[PDB]
């Protein structure tokens, strides 16, 4: 698992890679895996860039902080941009956990420089409503 | 709707 | 919603000192109610400064990021003090998770200001294991 700051950084921008993607570049194909038909859906970021969408994680309690549940529960009652918006921060902020998950064992410093590095990107949400 | 029950 | 830093780090404080209580000084009530036999149970702790130990959110997607889910399943098949600790470090994640949710709209440098708040304050993790 990602345990240096650096190591850390490098997964957290892989996956955010992957999940800017869904919501931009490959919106139409993410938009339609997001069935309001199927059971409670997430979106996935993964550390080779690829992004899923699928049912949450059968082992409970997870290792890695979860994302947000049935996402396709609020697309149908929404309008597209808003619920990109909605998808989109609870995926920064699940980008956020999972960095400083495997960030646990940072000292106060280090998670200092983490967080510098992270917040020199755009969020998705940043993308995502045009800011 | 917005939301759902969680699915079992 | 809290919106400023101010808001949204008085929100923040205020769910930490929560879980502070329920994994110190409350904790042989929190241990307790985490019966392994129980449907999922997750650790909340909330603006007003009170913690529980609960079922998720019924509707989902939840308004608000929501805790690890079923930290009860594991608790009679670890020492307690490496369950605590696993706890501890999902319940930092979360405790970000939600001040970053209510800190969507804040701007590059707000959002630096209120992790940067957020940094001067120990992590659970750190306070459940003694870390030096």
């Amino acid at each position: 698992s990602p345990r240096t700051v650096e190591e850390i950084f490098k997964d957290y921008s892989a996956r955010r890679a992957a999940l800017l993607r869904a919501l931009t570049k490959d919106v139409d194909d993410f938009y339609s895996q997001c069935d309001p038909e199927k059971e409670n859906l997430c979106l996935y970021g993964h550390p080779n860039e690829s992004w899923e969408v699928n049912l949450p994680a059968e082992e409970v309690p997870p290792e890695l902080p979860e994302p947000a549940l049935g996402i396709n529960f609020a697309r149908d009652g929404m309008q597209r941009k808003d619920w990109l918006s909605l998808v989109a921060v609870h995926s920064d902020c699940w980008l956020l956990s999972v960095s400083f998950y495997f960030g646990a064992r940072l000292n106060r410093n280090e998670r200092k420089r983490l967080f510098s590095l992270i917040n020199d990107l755009p969020t998705l949400f940043d993308v995502v409503t045009g800011r | 709707t917005t939301q759902r029950k969680r699915s079992a």
